[PDB]
């Protein structure tokens, strides 16, 4: 998932 | 959570706390209890492993810290991931979570409030977002849960503030234009409610934004109102 997502790893 | 402040008990008896244990244990993602075996989370939230025994979902819980090995959580059942959800894109960021077994409701464990199919915000003028993400950018996730009051922004001035992307009907967002409060890492899933005559209703799903609460970058959630149809269809086909 790309940086604009908020997961930790995104 | 950037710029918010420590919660009480009871205040969000809809939030979960969505963690993973393989070897060690972790908080990723938040989430909203909205019936008695079905949470409302992110579909990002599950890019990596969507194989469900490594989820520990915990409820009624205020202070992360206070969790032990005997703390009691639930498990998944079943993960329904919207069908046109594609990670590069964003679209349809929401995914349900059906758990093992039904919890019984109490003054901290119980479901948000859902709108309707068709509705309009601007009764929405009382807002919170709330998680155990950072509280800054580059930060570490919190172990009080923190809540912070934001107001909603037109999809018209959310889209000048991302030219890259596509804001979309079924997309709401919120923040301020000098920014400092926001949603950030480990909010992913959470909850943007509203407060209407004294009642509680959710409104968005936390997704995605430009690093967090940078300004002029507001926060942008999927608008549940406009997957009210899929929430049924597919909670009512599960049950
Ligand atoms: N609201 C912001 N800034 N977010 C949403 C959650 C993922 C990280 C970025």
């Amino acid at each position: 998932c790309p940086k604009r997502f908020a997961a930790l790893f995104c | 959570i950037v710029g918010g402040t420590n919660s009480s008990w009871g205040e969000w008896p809809w939030q979960v706390s969505l963690q993973v244990k393989l070897t060690a244990q972790r908080h990723l993602c938040g989430g909203s209890l909205i019936g008695h075996q079905w949470v409302l989370t992110a579909a990002h939230c599950f890019d990596g492993l969507p194989l469900q025994d490594v989820w520990r979902i915990y409820s009624g819980i205020l202070n992360l810290s206070d969790i032990t090995k005997d703390t009691p959580f639930s498990q998944i059942k079943e993960i329904i991931i919207h069908q046109n959800y594609k990670v590069s894109e964003g679209n349809h960021d929401i995914a349900l979570i059906k758990l093992q077994a039904p919890l019984n409701y109490t003054e901290f464990q119980k479901p948000i409030s859902l709108p309707s199919k068709g509705d309009t915000s601007t009764i929405y003028t009382n807002c919170w977002v709330t998680g155990w993400g950072f509280s800054k950018e580059k930060g570490e996730i919190q172990n009080i849960l923190q809540k912070v009051n934001i107001p909603l922004v037109t999809n018209e001035e959310c889209q000048k503030r991302y030219q890259d992307y596509k804001i979309t009907q079924r997309m709401v967002c919120a923040g301020y234009k000098e920014g400092g409060k926001d949603a950030c890492k480990g909010d992913s899933g959470g909850p943007l409610v509203c407060k209407h005559n004294g009642m509680w209703r959710l409104v968005g799903i936390t997704s995605w934004g430009e690093g967090c609460a940078r300004r002029e970058q507001p926060g942008v959630y999927t608008k549940v109102a406009e997957y009210m149809d899929w929430i049924l269809e597919k909670t009512q086909s599960s049950d």
